[PDB]
């Protein structure tokens, strides 16, 4: 019909947009023409998105946008960013996300590197690191890239979500990032903001509020929570039994299983009794697959052979 | 707990060199940062240098170049080698510590620098 | 009914087998009661996908397993193994598989963690590096990874496809593996097969067979290939216009899309029109969705929040 | 192309030490293997030691914590330092390079150990 398909899907949106909101109904605002301050932390958090998008879940997420610090001379601050021929040191300030330490779930660490056309080595792998107290060790890996010194300038973004937490829980644990060559030659990347120093470096971090802090379907939640509703259900092949073969010696059979049960339109999971995906008609379908291994002869010669999307391990509504 | 003193301070002409020194008498920690910063008569504080973890540094735009702050954690000093000294640099010179925060809340009493 | 949903899934599955392994028939073989060589070639693909499991496609993948070469004295054999504090060598002899290069879609280095209760230090990050010809950098990273060096002993598996389809196609540059602690202290994991001399360290390579070898739906295959089959459809949420909503600043709206077609039971997709899942019904529905970012006022306050699985991406028959 | 040549051996007393070395004449690369085996007259060649990528080492059992290999690539010369030596260590010890694939291909004459 692509009529009430489409109708259906919008009004799903709809429902699913204040769901994940925690509205009961759009609240009745301003309509101006907004400080770019606030469309800045909007474009940042979009553009990530189109950037992770060139390779608690559910509740919708806000989002919080905190720069390097600016440096004052004339003010007793210390500087937010030190250097080395092999590293840099930046550091954030967010004191003022202490009182929302419990509400953090994920925080992205955005820098942009910028185009070196003078390096001197085309490629070099980068490491984020974490700066401890120390003794002790003094710092942490977080994670590493290999970059393209002299290509474009590019937006690169890291998940800093446990050393944020750390920070946000002890101030006196806020020692700042380390970006370091990868040693197993200087660092020829380099970055806005830091180097040379709107592509300032910033954090994102995203909060879910307390007021919507107030189980997938598989295995273990659908066989123990037996139900009517789109759920896990239990389903062994017998090889030799069921499809009358005796040509794979091994396994004798598997659980594929299978999925089955309602999805409404409109131990509970909320997987299972909502929309959460806002489809126009849901069916219950499988969302994570296995492979399957076999051994079987084709006379003398023996095969070992792997098959993908054999076994069914978790369902949703879709 | 942490006590500044700064020393290695004089008269010298232009183009020459100079060391200051900043003795830590207290406890300070090596991820601790220091630094200097230099107060001409009458105008207010200006950040010059500071050292952090890995003995990373920081440089103020003016003495880029022609100053190096280096530190020797096992004594708990930090220097500021003067190069190029011009009289622009003329000034107090004032050594700062890290205080228990991200800013610099002990300071030395300072030395004079005059470059003729 | 639970009656047909089961015997629909298993004869999905017959059909399923046979497909992958692009068999049009079951192949009418010996029963024996096997080398134990050809079980542990398939015993270890099992216990990697079970490993695995802890956290081209379609077609089935032969698997062939690469033990570390046994070393003898008296032949004029290089050793396997090297051993410095810091870091550990292990070359494999790939040469019977040259002939098959072309075929390689996957190879993964299996190795076991041995415990090591004399462990210093309880945490180590270890690396896997390629190591090349030189003058020139004289390795390349592969991956790396946290070990507990006196946990109970486990095994380590690393995506190393990269470097064996390099090995297949130049002998000479098959200088083997490093397994090197990560310096920014001796290395203190420990591994069966390499220290102190069932475990032994081994390579599973996958691969797909030349008669085997003889699109997702997505915007890219779907936009261009108009079909009745299930596909991705476009769909634009005008907030204002088809919700009545003022609320919401940016964006004015949206593609949030949805999947829609046929999907069979029994410039094309196979995707589109098989059922690659083996589905009792199959039905169409998102694959991937991504999130969307929203600026929205309750007042003067504003409000940056992101909101997952919003925008479909790509569709499957599941 | 590739050409090895020994020497340090000699007649030794049980407990004493003794230096060998080998001299690569032709071209041999950084990353190629070198090593040593030892033949006791009419047994086979036995594996005594290597050295690969890293100065990586690789001993047999029967030598570990007695011989260490070393390598100057520098000027293409392998050493065996032989100490804590024992009459089981009395055989012909040759020297050996990698030859171009993973086995040892070229091979010098061998130098004499005798050890009371
Ligand atoms: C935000 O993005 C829009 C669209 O790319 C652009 O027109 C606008 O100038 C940006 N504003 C800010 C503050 O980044
Ligand atoms: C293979 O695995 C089975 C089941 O764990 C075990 O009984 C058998 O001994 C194993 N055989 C080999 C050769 O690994």
């Amino acid at each position: 019909d692509m009529d009430q398909f489409m109708r259906k899907r919008i009004e799903a949106i709809r429902g699913q947009i204040l769901s994940k909101l925690k509205l009961t109904s759009p609240p009745e605002y301003p309509e101006p023409e907004v400080p770019p301050e606030v469309i800045s932390i909007y474009n940042s958090t979009r553009d990530l998105l189109q950037e992770k998008a060139s390779r608690e879940e559910y509740y919708a997420k806000e989002v919080y946008k905190i720069d390097m610090p600016p440096f004052f001379p004339s003010e007793n601050a210390i500087p937010p960013t030190f250097y080395r021929p092999y590293f840099r040191i930046v550091r954030f300030d967010v004191s003022a996300m202490e009182k929302r330490a419990s509400n953090l779930v994920k925080a992205e660490f955005r820098v942009f590197r910028l185009q070196n056309p003078k390096a001197r080595v085309p490629e070099q792998r980068i490491e984020l690191y974490q700066i401890l107290k120390s003794t002790s060790p003094t710092q942490r890996y977080i994670d590493s890239k290999v970059v393209k010194t002299r290509a474009e300038g590019e937006w690169l973004s890291f998940d800093v979500t446990d050393a944020v937490h750390e920070w946000l829980h002890h101030k006196d644990r806020n020692l700042g990032f380390k970006i370091s060559l990868h040693c197993p030659e200087e660092l020829e990347a380099r970055f806005a903001g830091i180097d040379g120093t709107g592509k300032t470096p910033h954090l994102l971090l995203m909060l879910l509020p307390s007021y919507r802090l107030e189980g997938a379907l598989d295995a273990a939640y659908c066989f123990r929570n037996v139900q009517d509703n789109c759920c896990l259900r239990p389903l062994y092949i017998d090889f030799k039994r069921d499809l009358g073969w005796k040509w794979i010696h091994e396994p004798k059979g598997y659980n594929a299983n299978f999925c089955a049960g309602a999805c409404p339109y409109l131990v509970l999971s909320l997987y299972n009794t909502i929309n959460p995906e806002a489809s126009a008609s849901p069916c219950c379908v499988s969302q994570d697959l296995e492979p399957l291994t076999i051994l079987y002869y084709i006379g003398k010669t023996p095969k070992i052979e792997q098959l993908s999307n054999m076994i069914v391990k978790s369902c949703k509504c879709s | 707990q942490v006590q500044l003193q700064e020393s290695g301070g004089g008269l010298v002409q232009a183009g020459g060199s100079l060391r200051l020194s900043c003795a830590a008498s207290g406890y300070i920690s090596n991820d601790d940062v220091m630094g200097w910063y230099r107060q001409a008569p009458g105008k207010e504080r200006e950040f010059v240098a500071a050292i952090s973890v890995g003995a990373s540094t920081n440089y103020a735009d003016s003495v880029k170049g022609r100053f190096t702050i280096s530190r020797d954690n096992a004594k708990n000093t930090v220097y500021l080698q003067m190069n190029s000294l011009k009289p622009e640099d003329t000034a107090v010179y004032y050594c700062a510590a890290q205080s228990e925060g991200y800013w610099f809340g002990y300071w030395g009493q300072g030395t004079q620098v005059t470059v003729s």
